[PDB]
RNA sequence: UGUUGUAUGAAAGGAGAGAAGGUUAGCACUCCCCUUGACAAGGAUGGAAGAGGCCGGCCU
């Protein structure tokens, strides 16, 4: 994702082993003490009633796999854009992107 | 070339050693004048292959991968634009624009655009075309407001790597071409040889622009990022490692330049007028003159030309402290005439500042030798 | 030792606001990937890890598009220092930068990770 | 094998070779 | 002599009705070279002349 | 030497003095003799004087040579439109070519135009009869640096101050009165 | 303004470039071959004579022996070599796509993973006009009574309504019109 | 036109033949296209023979346009005939050609050392072209039957179709 | 007063390149082609089939 959208990312339950720039360690604050899992459940996960409902790609209409994404992995790779906001993160004029 | 650490799948031949061998001897394997009938140019580079050596092609495409040739070209155009932007008032440049370079330009060897335009504040007296290394330029020739700069890259080899002569030839071909798109009659072409790390220019010079380009090109060849990636990729292609722990202490830019293609001579003449004082019965000290010498030193070959000045020249003259200086210039002109043409210097470095004026006056047949004074006189 | 010194002084160049030089270093260390001595390659990777942290993925030179497919055959290396520094680099790109690679690439790199479990 | 090492100005060895500064030693002799 | 991309010339536009330049001919002495002077540089110089060649 | 002259040699030369500056035109008199004879005769009798460059399409052409300035009025020296004449070595592929303007086949007047770049679609449609040479091509380019209003009209169009035949390839031009 | 020199001659070479030499290499008189010719001539001269020990050049000094070659070869001036583009990239296709090759070090193509465009692809995009054209488009992500804004007045939650219309709308329903939000009577200018 | 039409019948639109008779691809080829667009020695032998003929005719063209002198024409022709190996590349197809090439070089030495005698110095002006010209003419006497047979097979395979039983 | 008179290559989307454990080397038998001047050589060893009897099925 782009740099402003990385607060919308989900985290892995186990802490990262490379501690610097991590989002899921205790020191980073993204792994908080006395977490109630029921309260933080709908955060960055799919919720059909909630705010992150099952989306499809705006281009190809196939279902995305990340909550809050408007573009599926292939379409975002090919156009060079952030999967969540659609801002471009890559200049692809000289890259013949190969899906293979 | 040995194993780079300290002591304590499919069969076929592996092409890593053979490709290393073919890169290293490639100025001689890729001779351009052996048979001069046909040539093949590689796709995004300006490398010509004379004859189909297929390990050499892999070696070279490994080096210029990921569009490195264009990247080098744009990095040098950026660096020259940042040179001219620091210098708008001193050369009286109104503005400096970078041309929207047709993407395929830097490896298209038939025709060329301009790369930088300089627009004048007022007007620039423009001289006739000459090389970057020449000295005596008369700004009378033409007058202009636009001034273009064109960057060329080449990859030389053993039979052909004269870069001054390449710069001259490309300038006179492109500017007289019918199909040329140059924005003005006046400009300079800059040629850089990536195989040998040489550079030159040819074209029109407006006042103050030649010394600026000389310094700028020396600095750029020393410290460009994209050139660092090129030289780094070559050394990884060859698996060449340095034995020495640091760069030589005397790593100054001036010191390094002494060992380029050009002949450079140090002239030392402080010892030309040399005397001895002894005591007299009259009580006043007397000085008798003795033999002097001019030293001319060629650092690259280690040749010392020693001109012994016998005191017979000083016999009948009055002010001796200048005559010696004047003589010092006439003798240097004599030596330059005596030598073969390929032996003659391009730059002369004088240890004494006041020597700089007569010498430049006396060297008239040789206007292209520049004379200067360095900071490492010895 | 030289690659270790880059990994220590990466933060100082951020505070000294000299990101151009560190950017250049990232470009230089990218050509040293083809190392055959695993101790040197692990330190090259460690240095790279530090530059990615200090400058960020989206301003990184060579771009993450160039860096990640370079890294996927480095995964095969069985030396522990190489594997350690490479997996961290790969795993960090996998979340903060997943649009720099195609889905087939993540699938095959995913397959490769099953050998990292030994 | 034959600088391989960085140059530092060495400790004055005139006390070792001659016992004092060479110029002073000539002065006394 | 011509470029790769230039199509080969049209005779009618270019070459037709321009005067040729002089060809390489050595001057002959009108006294010493009397017999050979008239037909020396002709194409089939004695072609028409019956007494020297058989015929056309 | 990998640079080739694709064009046949010129013969005869005409000077235009304009408000942009001077323009040298040297003519292809063997290849297009009707338009060259036309152009020389109109220059010898000051037909082009105080005519504006009325149509400008930037990067394409600069049209001129209408004495009304309308874009519709020209008189050949032949009392009539004359024929087109083409040459296989004369092709619109560069800037600085001087060609005759027309509305259709075999309809040539006094109007002409300079080209300012490649114009592939003008081939075999317009008679090329001259080229601009020397430094004065740069003056020609300055004819297209105008404030162009609607229907490709300049704000203040440049105009032709005089003409001059520097070298006349023909011998029998008698100027009209 | 550039003025014309006003000459009658046409500009350019008079032979239309029919004899245009190749001048990219170093001059014939300063050349490696020519230098060698001078050295051979000087050794012919010194052959019978004594060693006089005067300097004549770095190359050519007294060699006591009787008189391809080492140097660079001089190139033909008038022959123009024909150049063609090698578009064959020679990349290992498996290594580029997948990162795996079955030949290993024996592969005779390049193991490199970059996917930039080829030169002819750049040229076709420049001809067709499709080079960079996609930068333009990005993928970033009253009215009750339909009359004039007769006192456009707000609620708690941005819903700017007309004054007497929304008083009658409260008569209809106590919540809003836009998203049926609880107004709680709160109705503001 | 003949060689270009042969290229167009085969749908080889990615190969370009320029007017100096060089055949060159316009883009990178797939494996299938490399297999299909490979031409044999008949095509190339005929193409290099035509390249030599165009070099000879263009010199006379340059003379008739006025750009060269008659002396430059004679020197250019004898340069052509002594340097067919650098100018064409005919030897790759039939290497037995080298015999003619070597012979032409041998005639040059014979003529050059006899021409450049006395005041006449070494330099590019000898124009005695009959010898070099003569050697190729004899080459052509031999190679005409061969190419008529080979090119008849190329054309028969193009128009009658491939013949199913074979030999 | 039209239409199936067909094919090649490319792009996009899919399938995936012989060997009774794995990795592979080839030369042919028949009939189907492609490159080729071929009585040569290549095109994945060029590709595709390959025991017997009875009426795709059944039996050894
Ligand atoms: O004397 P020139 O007319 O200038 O001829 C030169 C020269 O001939 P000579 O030295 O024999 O007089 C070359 O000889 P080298 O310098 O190589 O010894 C010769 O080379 P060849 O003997 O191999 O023919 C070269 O030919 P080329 O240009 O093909 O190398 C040829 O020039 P031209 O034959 O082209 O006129
Ligand atoms: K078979
Ligand atoms: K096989
Ligand atoms: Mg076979
Ligand atoms: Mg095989
Ligand atoms: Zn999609
Ligand atoms: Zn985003
Ligand atoms: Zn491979």
């Amino acid at each position: 994702v782009c740099e402003k959208c990385e607060k919308k990312l989900g985290t892995v339950i186990t802490p990262d082993t490379w501690k610097d720039g991590a989002r899921n360690t205790t020191e980073s604050g993204g792994r908080k003490l006395n977490e109630n899992k029921a309260l933080t459940s709908k955060k960055a996960r799919f919720d059909p009633y909630g705010k992150n409902k099952f989306s499809t790609c705006r281009i190809c209409k196939s279902s995305v796999h990340q909550p809050g994404s408007h573009y599926c992995q292939g379409c975002a790779y090919k156009k060079g854009i952030c999967a969540m906001c659609g801002k471009k993160v890559l200049d692809t004029k000289n890259y013949k992107q190969t899906s293979v | 070339w040995e194993k780079a650490s300290g002591f304590e799948q499919r069969s076929g031949l592996n092409q890593i050693p053979n490709r290393r061998f073919t890169l290293w001897w490639s100025p001689t394997i890729n001779r351009a004048n052996v048979y001069v009938g046909f040539q093949v140019q590689l796709d995004l580079t300006g490398i010509f292959m004379h004859g189909k050596i297929p390990t050499l092609k892999i070696s070279l495409i490994q080096i210029f991968r990921a569009h490195l040739w264009q990247k080098i070209h744009e990095s040098i155009v950026m660096d020259l634009c940042q040179v001219f932007d620091q210098e708008l008032d001193a050369l009286e440049i109104e503005t400096v624009q970078k041309e929207t370079i047709h993407p395929r330009k830097s490896y298209k060897m038939n025709s060329s655009c301009a790369d930088i335009l300089l627009f004048a504040s007022y007007k620039w007296n423009v001289s006739r075309p000459s090389l970057l290394a020449d000295s005596k330029d008369v700004m009378d020739s033409t007058t202009t407001q636009k001034y273009w700069i064109d960057i060329q890259l080449r990859w030389g080899d053993y039979d052909s790597h004269d870069i001054e002569r390449y710069a001259r030839a490309k300038f006179l071909d492109y500017t007289t071409d019918n199909m040329s798109i140059y924005p003005s009659p006046t400009g300079v072409l800059i040629a850089i040889d990536l195989a040998y790390n040489l550079h030159s220019a040819y074209g029109n010079w407006f006042p103050g622009s030649k010394p600026l380009i000389q310094q700028a090109m020396a600095k750029i060849m020393k410290a460009n990022p994209a050139l660092y990636v090129l030289r780094e990729r070559i050394r990884k292609g060859l698996q060449l490692y340095s034995s020495e722990p640091t760069e030589p202490y005397l790593s100054s830019q001036n010191y390094g330049e002494l060992f380029s293609n050009q002949i450079i001579w140090f002239v030392d003449d402080t010892n030309v007028y040399r005397v001895t004082i002894h005591k007299t019965f009259e009580g006043n000290l007397t000085t008798k003159p003795i033999n002097g010498a001019i030293f001319i030193f060629n650092p690259r070959t280690g040749q010392l030309f020693l001109k012994i000045i016998h005191t017979s020249v000083w016999a009948g003259q009055k002010r001796l402290g200048q005559l010696a200086k004047w003589k010092t210039a006439e003798e240097v002109a004599a030596l330059i005439r005596s030598l073969p043409v390929e032996e003659q210097p391009k730059q002369i470095i004088v240890t004494r500042k006041g020597m700089l004026d007569p010498l430049e006056v006396h060297l008239l047949d040789f206007p292209n030798i520049v004379i200067k004074g360095s900071e490492l006189q010895l | 030792q030289a690659a270790d010194l880059i990994s220590r002084t990466a933060v100082v160049m951020k505070t000294c606001q000299e990101e151009k030089l560190m950017g250049h270093l990232g470009v230089v260390l990218y050509e040293y990937l083809g190392e055959e001595y695993p101790e040197v390659l692990g330190s090259i990777l460690g240095a790279l890890k530090a530059i990615v942290n200090v400058i960020g993925m989206h301003k990184m030179t060579p771009p993450i598009k160039d860096l990640l497919p370079r890294l996927t055959p480095i995964l095969k290396n069985r030396h522990e220092k190489v594997q350690e520094n490479c997996i961290d680099l790969v795993g960090r790109i996998a979340d903060r930068g997943a649009e720099y690679v195609s889905a087939r690439e993540w699938m095959r790199i995913c397959f490769e990770l099953l050998e990292l479990l030994k | 094998g034959k600088a391989q090492s960085i140059y530092r100005p060495s400790k004055n060895l005139d006390k070792d070779m001659y016992g004092d500064d060479l110029e002073a030693r000539i002065k006394t002799n | 002599p011509f470029d790769d991309e230039e199509p080969p010339l049209d005779y009618a536009d270019n070459i037709l009705d321009v005067e040729p330049l002089e060809a390489i001919q050595l001057e002959l002495d009108p006294e010493e070279d009397a017999p050979v002077l008239d037909w020396f540089y002709d194409h089939q110089p004695l072609r028409d002349s019956r007494k020297y060649v058989n015929g056309s | 030497s990998n640079i080739y002259i694709q064009e046949p040699p010129t013969n005869g030369k005409v000077l235009l003095k304009t408000t942009a500056g001077d323009i040298d035109i040297e003519l292809w008199s063997k290849e297009a003799p009707k338009a060259c004879r036309n152009f020389i005769q109109l220059c010898l009798e000051a037909y082009y004087d105080n005519t504006i460059f009325h149509r400008v399409v930037p990067g394409f052409i600069v049209q001129g040579g209408d004495p009304t300035g309308t874009g519709s009025g020209g008189e050949s020296i032949y009392g009539a439109p004359f024929k087109d004449e083409f040459h296989s070595r004369l092709r619109f592929n560069r800037r600085g070519l001087v060609a005759m303007a027309n509305a259709g086949s075999h309809d040539n007047g006094s109007q002409f135009f300079f080209t300012l770049g490649r114009a592939d679609e003008l081939n075999n449609k317009h008679t090329i009869f001259g080229k601009v040479t020397g430094d004065t091509v740069y003056n020609m380019l300055r004819l297209s640096e105008v404030d162009i209003d609607d229907d490709e009209r300049p704000h203040n169009p440049h105009k032709i101050k005089s003409c001059e035949v520097l070298f006349n390839p023909f011998d029998d031009i008698i100027p009209r009165e | 303004v550039y003025k014309s020199t006003r000459s009658a001659k046409p500009v350019g070479p008079e032979d239309m470039g029919a004899t245009a030499v190749y001048e990219l290499d170093t001059e014939k008189e300063r050349d490696a071959q020519a230098i060698f010719e001078r050295s051979q001539k000087i050794q012919e001269e010194l052959r019978g004579k004594e060693d006089d020990k005067i300097y004549r050049g770095i190359n050519n000094y007294q060699k006591y022996m009787k008189p391809v070659r080492k140097g660079p070869i001089r190139a033909p001036e008038h022959l123009r070599a024909t150049v063609r583009w090698d578009y064959q990239p020679d990349i290992c296709k498996d290594y580029k796509e997948t990162g795996f090759c079955g030949f290993g070090d024996s592969c005779k193509f390049l193991h490199d993973r970059s996917d930039y465009k080829h030169g002819w692809q750049i040229e076709r995009e420049l001809d067709e006009g499709r080079y960079g054209v996609y930068e333009d488009e990005n993928y970033e992500v009253c009215f009750i009574c339909r009359q004039s804004f007769q006192n456009p007045v707000v609620t708690k939650c941005r819903h700017y309504f007309c004054e007497s219309c929304a008083l009658q709308h409260f008569r209809t329903t106590p919540r809003c019109y836009v998203c049926d939000q609880q107004t709680n009577g709160v109705f503001n200018p | 036109n003949m060689l270009n039409l042969l290229i167009h019948r085969k749908n080889l639109n990615y190969l370009h033949l320029d007017y100096n008779f060089n055949l060159k691809p316009v883009k990178t080829l797939t494996t299938k296209e490399r297999k299909k667009s490979r031409f044999g020695n008949a095509f190339h032998l005929c193409r290099e023979v035509l390249r030599l003929t165009k070099l000879v005719v263009d010199s006379h063209v340059q003379y008739r346009l006025g750009n060269v002198d008659a002396f430059q024409l004679a020197d250019g022709l004898q340069y052509i005939f002594a340097h067919v190996g650098q100018l064409t590349g005919m030897y790759r197809y039939k290497y037995k050609l080298m015999r003619q090439i070597r012979m032409c070089k041998d005639l040059k030495h014979l003529i050059y050392y006899r021409f450049n005698t006395g005041p006449v110095g070494k330099g590019p002006g000898c124009g005695f072209w009959a010898a070099g010209w003569r050697v190729w003419l004899f080459f052509m006497r031999g190679i005409t039957p061969l190419l008529e047979r080979w090119l008849g097979n190329l054309l028969a395979r193009q128009f009658e179709g491939r013949h199913s039983k074979g030999v």
